[PDB]
């Protein structure tokens, strides 16, 4: 009845920023000092609480989100924020109140050769909505021409793939992110700390 | 932030040769690179992007490759047409693009010495208190050359300009013009104005000077 | 009918506005990633800012905060207001669409940006005169012109093998030196009269100026 971060931030898989990862966490319990006494995360802000202080802290349920970002657009994931990412891929909304927790994984995350797995929508026609997720392959169209799954002038295919390889400098090296949500309506808060 | 980098400066090329320009880039921009065309006064034209897919309305003479950090655009027969500066742009931060120094291609011709010129100030220009000396290394090949400026045998350095022709039509062959500027009381306490000039066609430097009064 | 011609820009003052018009015309720039990229005369190509579809902007450091992209999506135009200029903004500015992996394809037909305070005017013609010691040369010094451009011509055009016209050269003062020079037989010295005629549009000026040799 321990709240299941181990299954989040040490999972052998993460899911491209565009498809970004959700986890609802609910009926549990949670050890905030362990998570930055680990001490082995690059990136850990926290807005609207404070990671020390969170242990009496009850919510009614806590959302944790996993996905996988280049290291310099990590910046992006930050309440207010603007940019390919924070645009067109997971958007934070002005009154956040959870933490950012991210940690460099290139031992992991680009393979010998170039890791092509990890996408980053790049089209799309408007900005995303706070926590959206918007998985849609269609083809992208810039003009006023129906495409019809043609890739073509004014055809895009919205999802551009990471050039992940290890040997390019850290700003290009692909950073595990997994952000923290913390909500709290008017019913039974169950995910409370020691 | 990412560097990208032409080869040759400037290469030199005749009409059905196969050239190859250069371009790399400072991380490894994994096939993520298209190449442009420019001639002067006219805007870019895209040639191949994603590395190597043709760009259409493009001819079927050019080529691309590339993948990792190093790539390379490659002309089959160079037509007349496609005598210009080629730049690489960098699409990994897509939004964020960069361009390198770009490459120009231009005709290849027999090694040709210029011919110098050294003119004095007229004059007409001595009244208003300036003083303006023209050296002239007309018609030649290739651009590259060294004017120096020597007044009673001493080196200038912030005081001169120049400006190259285009390849003439029929020539193709250069022309330059180095514009020392000077004031009416410094060329008046000095005799001995003379220009430097060397070049690839000349076996040693070239010196076309005069004195004050003659 | 895919093309973009861009317009709005001529000459002001270091500190002055001007805005610039980029009227899309095939594709739609509501929802594309705008572009500027300025280029000098003697430099490369340089990106100045964007516009995503999703309306966010970003700016060069040169450029935050004295540029504003703009977008009228009801006449499909695309703009770019250029407040607190300065000297080192001259240069050729190119609307273009970037297509992200695709390539930056469309391009703005061309607009210029001469920023300077110099006044405008006529240029001084001093003659270059051919010397003593088989074939020699001789031109003229279209000094301190401003603004841009003059044109030249010799012996109102019954003169052009040989005659060399040089690109202008903006020199320290903020105006524009170029040198016209022709090479003729020697053998002509003082047979024939060769006269340099220049125009400076912008000034309204017409100079007409023979060249001979003094001793
Ligand atoms: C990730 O697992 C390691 C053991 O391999 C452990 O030290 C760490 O606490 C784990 N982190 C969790 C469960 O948040």
């Amino acid at each position: 009845n321990l709240c299941p971060f181990g299954e989040v931030f040490n999972a052998t898989r993460f899911a491209s920023v565009y498809a970004w990862n959700r986890k609802r966490i609910s009926n549990c319990v949670a050890d905030y000092s362990v998570l930055y006494n680990s001490a082995s995360f690059s990136t850990f802000k926290c807005y609207g609480v404070s990671p020390t202080k969170l242990n009496d802290l009850c919510f009614t349920n806590v959302y944790a989100d996993s996905f996988v970002i280049r290291g310099d657009e990590v910046r992006q994931i930050a309440p207010g924020q603007t940019g390919k990412i924070a645009d067109y891929n997971y958007k934070l909304p002005d009154d956040f109140t959870g933490c950012v927790i991210a940690w460099n994984s290139n031992n992991l995350d680009s393979k010998v050769g170039g890791n092509y797995n990890y996408l980053y929508r790049l089209f799309r026609k408007s900005n995303l909505k706070p926590f959206e997720r918007d998985i849609s392959t269609e083809i992208y169209q810039a003009g006023n021409t129906p495409c019809n799954g043609v890739e073509g002038f004014n055809c895009y295919f919205p999802l551009q793939s990471y050039g992940f390889q290890p040997t390019n400098g850290v700003g290009y090296q692909p950073y595990r992110v997994v952000v923290l949500s913390f909500e709290l309506l008017h019913a039974p808060a169950t995910v409370c700390g020691p | 932030d990412i560097q990208m980098t032409q080869s040759p400066s400037s290469l030199s090329a005749s009409v059905g040769d196969r050239v190859t320009i250069t371009c790399r880039a400072s991380q490894s921009i994994s096939s993520y690179l298209n190449w442009y065309q420019q001639k002067p006064g006219k805007a870019p034209k895209l040639l191949i992007y994603a590395a190597s897919s043709l760009q259409s309305g493009v001819p079927s003479r050019f080529s691309g490759s590339g993948s990792g950090t190093d790539f390379t655009l490659t002309i089959s027969s160079l037509q007349p047409e496609d005598f210009a500066t080629y730049y690489c742009q960098q699409s990994y931060t897509t939004p964020l693009f960069t361009f390198g120094p770009g490459t120009k291609v231009d005709i290849k011709r027999t090694v040709a010495a210029p011919s110098v010129f050294i003119f004095p100030p007229s004059d007409e220009q001595l009244k208003s208190g300036t003083a303006s000396v023209v050296c002239l290394l007309n018609n030649f090949y290739p651009r590259e050359a060294k004017v120096q400026w020597k007044v009673d045998n001493a080196l200038q350095s912030g005081n001169s300009q120049e400006s190259v022709t285009e390849q003439d039509s029929k020539d193709s062959t250069y022309s330059l013009s180095s514009t020392l500027t000077l004031s009416k009381a410094d060329y008046e306490k000095h005799k001995v104005y003379a220009c430097e000039v060397t070049h690839q066609g000349l076996s040693s430097p070239v010196t076309k000077s005069f004195n004050r009064g003659e | 009918e895919v093309q973009l011609v861009e317009s709005g820009g001529g000459l002001i003052q270091p500190g002055g506005s001007l805005r610039l018009s980029c009227a899309a015309s095939g594709l739609i720039v509501s929802s594309n990633y705008m572009s500027w990229v300025r280029q000098a005369p003697g430099k490369g190509l340089e990106w100045v800012s964007v516009l995503y579809a999703g309306g966010s902007t970003d700016y060069a450091g040169s450029v935050k905060g004295r540029f504003t992209i703009s977008r009228d999506n009801s006449k499909n135009t695309l703009y770019l207001q250029m407040n607190s200029l300065r000297a080192e903004d001259t240069a050729v500015y190119y609307c273009a669409r970037d297509a992200a992996v695709y390539g930056i394809d469309v391009w703005g037909q061309g607009t210029t940006v001469t920023v300077s305070s110099a006044s405008t005017k006529g240029p001084s013609v001093f003659p270059l005169a051919p010397s003593s010691k088989g074939t020699a040369a001789l031109g003229c010094l279209v000094k301190d012109y401003f603004p841009e451009p003059v044109t030249v011509s010799w012996n109102s055009g019954a003169l052009t093998s040989g005659v060399h016209t040089f690109p202008a050269v903006l020199q320290s003062s903020g105006l524009y030196s170029l040198s016209s020079v022709v090479t003729v037989p020697s053998s002509s010295l003082g047979t024939q009269t060769y006269i340099c005629n220049v125009n400076h549009k912008p000034s309204n000026t017409k100079v007409d100026k023979k060249v001979e040799p003094k001793s």
